[PDB]
């Protein structure tokens, strides 16, 4: 099932640039796939994988990257499939929500990484545009996102306004094996702004 | 799974006849919550003579055990007005003060701010110097006296300054393209903008700083932290009240 | 000419929650349109369409095992101050006010394995004097059969039964607007699984929402911690 | 040549698409810039008896690094009214001051000066006397008490009273026959009128003039000087303000 | 019959910029016709109607000479406090205010004698790590080529790029809101001449005006000079 977070994306150009706004097309701004981590038996309730959208794996995305490393504001949405790979005999539950302005990250700023969830946050991030991933049912999670900030476009090194939270909310218990967290990534209606230098 | 009741059967819930409104959830209304003045901050004034420093008014990151501070911190962005209510309490003998004038100076968002005394008063002899940037101008001055004042105050209303469309309460990148510890959860100019107090008295008392938010807009709600501890399992939690068996 | 006017004792007051305006000093000035997604208007609504999850011994959900039966599994008194609603959004919204009307949405989401079953009673037990301890006891009240197997999870609604329009949000020693009856979730048969060995205990998640008759008023201001 | 972009032809030039307008040149405008109280000005009280001069209100040559003073200077003709804000400070000990009148007077343009005391209030032995041109007639007379006034201040609009259609801001010529070093930029009764300020007090404290002028029509635009030095090639001036970082 | 009236805490306070009159003491007193060519009435067009030169070391203008290439023969930093934006109309205007947006409009004129003729490449260079120092590096960026000898004046917009609707007028130590980057001439040829020896250098004159969809606001009080 797709949800919207906040709202549908749109392809309306920054409100503040006066400069020529370049629209990505589809099959310039593609789709990337992403091994997330594994989650075992011996990770917690409170445990999340914080994943920044992108800054830290943007070098890993081909052509969007090569397109954005070129200039110096990028106004887009994302559209993320998080998945899990487990058996039918694997018992456990994932919350995975999509959050504007994510903060807690001791400024290990815009890197995917792996903390632990202070309670009152685990308990309420449904309040956050999310999706349950309860593994005796379903096995993805898919949430579509607008671009947000507190500007019409941002600089995407010095800003990730969405960050994937995908944090245990139940255990993993059952076979052994742990069971991979999955993602795939892909930039929707990007524009991109103001042309930097040459590399020399 | 068959759904109305007293059959008993398996996903079967009995029947519930949903309450009439009374009080409308007016009381939960964003703005009308904000609407009010709220004691936060509490400032020292400068002396008259200096190099002082502009308080920034930024109630935003607040921990502070009370209703405005969370609250604040329930949205990711927000957008309101604002209106102060500055006061003035006196920490020594209020026979100190025989005049005791206290020029406020309000800041829109992004002012220059150097001062230094500048501007003489003459008479008789002696002198009185104020602030390059106390005096009234281009950015509202009001000057209040603190003596038989019946109130040792003075209000007023100002506008949302800021160049950002909304204040970014929660910022999940740097302000600045030195990326510092520092300029982290920051974003310049997330703010109402700055104030300067300024008096003979500095010694002799303090002030009181109240924040009215009219207009107040939030933007995607965020979790609240719980406020009190949690109370033993299976229990509950037992305040003192007007309520409570005598 | 001049107006005949009479100064009021309360004059020069301060009072500050007027219902009035102070002097602007800063006019003029046109605001950027804020475009931005998400804007909400009242906390109700957001109290409503979102779900939190209860704080059951620390974690967001209670287990059953393949040894169970009789005593109540999870179990909370019907006040907003109950320990289980810690975490709770609800809660949390509710310590701005002083009463609440309405009802709570409770739903248990089943995270045992596919190869995993069970059966749980779900009961409202009123105002008592003291609390059922047996399943036998507590089912002669209100109550829902949730056949997991069936639905994965289960909504279940606490009402809201009082002889006051609103009841309080901060309770205390037991009075007649503190605690409106308890919440109590039993084991209508023990997990049953395909393997011992392999599943033995499944867990369920316990979620609340302010139902569609809940409602706040009376913002107070926060007292000290405790 | 060739106009509009990404051909990179000689005198080609990029697409630019020009921005919505939000603040609507609001405050660029010429009468809302100049309709506040400025703190112009800082004056002492003339005592009660003798032969006092009075005070020229003449805002248009200054060089105070105040913003009136650059502003009023920007353009070659203006026509504006006035409203006045006196306040008073003491300089001394408030107690001092136990009753504390002061009479302020003001002037149109081209009104006779000379002064002297002369008239007397009577009372118990003891006796009182005031300015000839302070007392209550044809041009306002105004008084205000010092001493436990909660503002020791008074104020009041006057109107352009000046005979010339529009005052020159700047004068390439003289204002008298005589061509004398001293009537050069010049032209008489280019501005507001005068004042006389009289009082008990006059040692005791000072002032505090502000003007404001409602109704501001300036004409011929002229340079602005710049404010501040100049940074060093291909620099940025840098100051302090409500923004910057941390 | 006498009103009853509460006054207010902020009562006798002074407050500089209220948006109210005055009482009038001097009566109908009508001003005579003030005919006078030029009246303005908002600051914006005439920094809009009018260019000023900047200042580029000290003079208003830059130099090719016959001898060039590489470097840049103009560079300043796009904000209102930059050195080269020092003496003009829009730079001063701007001090009154605290924010400003829009579009800056440079127009070069060479006055190089009819004999001489050179080739320029003016690129508008967004923010980075540290501006570009040869043009072939510049050249990557928005550029126009302006070959004198085909029009001897050139106009080039220096647009407004930001996540933020206004920019800060006073400017500070590097923040996202101070500067917009830098704005950066090279000469595509170097200066040719009919004779060395009479024409060795021609100078550029670069004027601004503000752009269309410049506006300043916020007005704000003078600081310490500095």
């Amino acid at each position: 099932g797709t949800t919207y977070c906040y709202s549908k994306p749109d392809g309306r150009p920054p409100s503040t640039v006066s400069d020529p706004v370049t629209r990505l097309g589809p099959t310039l701004s593609r789709h990337y796939t992403f091994k997330v981590g594994e989650w075992p038996h011996s990770q917690s309730h409170g445990h999340a994988w914080i994943c920044p959208l992108p800054s830290d794996k943007l070098k890993k995305m081909g052509s969007f990257h090569e397109v954005v490393k070129a200039h110096h504001l990028v106004k887009n949405g994302w559209d993320v499939v998080v998945q899990v790979n487990a058996s039918f005999a694997h018992s456990g539950a994932l919350c995975v929500a999509a959050v504007p302005e994510y903060e807690h990250t001791h400024e290990k700023a815009l890197k995917w990484s792996e903390l632990e969830e202070p309670a009152y946050t685990y308990q309420q991030l449904s309040v956050f545009p999310h999706q349950l991933l309860n593994l005796r049912t379903n096995s993805s999670v898919h949430l579509v996102m607008p671009y947000i900030g507190p500007g019409p476009t941002t600089n995407l090194t010095l800003h990730n306004p969405w960050t994937i939270v995908i944090l245990i909310l139940s255990e993993l218990t059952g076979p052994g094996q742990t069971v991979p967290v999955t993602m795939s990534v892909a930039p929707i209606d990007a524009m991109v702004n103001g042309p930097l230098p040459n590399p020399e | 799974v068959t759904n109305v009741g007293e059959d008993g059967e398996p996903g079967e819930t009995e029947p519930r006849h949903a309450l009439s409104p009374v009080d409308m959830h007016v009381h939960t209304d964003v703005s009308f919550l904000l609407d009010r003045f709220f004691d936060v901050e509490t400032l020292e004034l400068s002396n008259l003579t200096g190099s002082p420093a502009t308080h920034v008014l930024d109630p935003f990151g607040s921990t502070a055990q009370l209703a405005w501070a969370r609250l604040l911190n329930t949205c990711t962005y927000f957008f309101s007005d604002l209106e102060l209510s500055i006061q003035f309490k006196f920490t020594t003998t209020p026979s100190s003060v025989g005049e005791g004038f206290v020029w406020v100076k309000w800041f829109p968002v992004g002012a220059p701010t150097k001062t230094t005394d500048a501007w003489q008063l003459e008479g008789g002899g002696n002198s009185v110097r104020i602030q390059q940037l106390a005096v009234a101008g281009m950015s509202p001055t009001v000057v209040f006296k603190i003596a038989g004042s019946r109130s040792q105050a003075c209000g007023f209303s100002v506008p949302y300054t800021s160049m950002w469309r909304v204040v970014p309460v929660f910022y999940n990148g740097w302000g600045a393209p030195t990326k510092e510890k520092a300029t982290y959860n920051w974003l310049p100019g997330a703010h109402f903008g700055s104030i300067l107090l300024t008096s003979d008295a500095h010694d002799k008392g303090g002030c009181y700083l109240r924040y009215r938010f009219p207009r107040a807009n939030m933007y995607c709600p965020r979790p609240i932290p719980p406020a009190f501890t949690r109370p033993a399992d299976k229990t509950r939690h037992k305040f003192p009240t007007n309520i409570n068996k005598q | 000419a001049p107006i005949r006017v009479v100064s009021v004792p309360e004059s020069d007051s301060f009072m500050s929650s007027v219902p009035d305006n102070s002097t602007p000093l800063y006019p003029k000035v046109v605001v950027p349109p804020r475009q931005v997604p998400g804007r909400f208007t009242n906390f109700i609504d957001v109290a409503k369409q979102t779900y939190s999850f209860c704080s059951i011994s620390g974690k967001p959900y209670f287990e059953v095992t393949n040894t169970s039966g009789d005593e109540p599994l999870f179990q909370m008194d019907v006040s907003l101050s109950a320990a289980e609603l810690h975490g709770t959004y609800v809660a949390s919204l509710s310590s701005f006010f002083a009463q609440y009307r309405g009802s709570l949405n409770f739903n248990f989401i089943f995270t045992g394995a596919a190869a995993t079953k069970a059966k749980f009673l779900v009961a409202f037990v009123p105002p008592h004097s003291a609390a059922p301890k047996t399943r036998d006891e507590a089912m002669a009240c209100i109550h829902a059969v949730w056949d997991v197997g069936l639905n994965s999870a289960f909504s279940f609604n606490v009402p809201y039964s009082s002889p006051a329009d609103f009841m309080a949000v901060y309770s205390a020693e037991a009075t007649v607007v503190n605690v409106s009856g308890w919440l109590q979730v039993y084991a209508l048969t023990a997990l049953t699984s395909t393997d011992i060995a392999v599943n033995s205990k499944g867990r369920v998640l316990v979620a609340v929402s302010a139902g569609p008759d809940f409602s706040l008023r009376h913002p107070v201001d926060l007292p000290d911690k405790q």
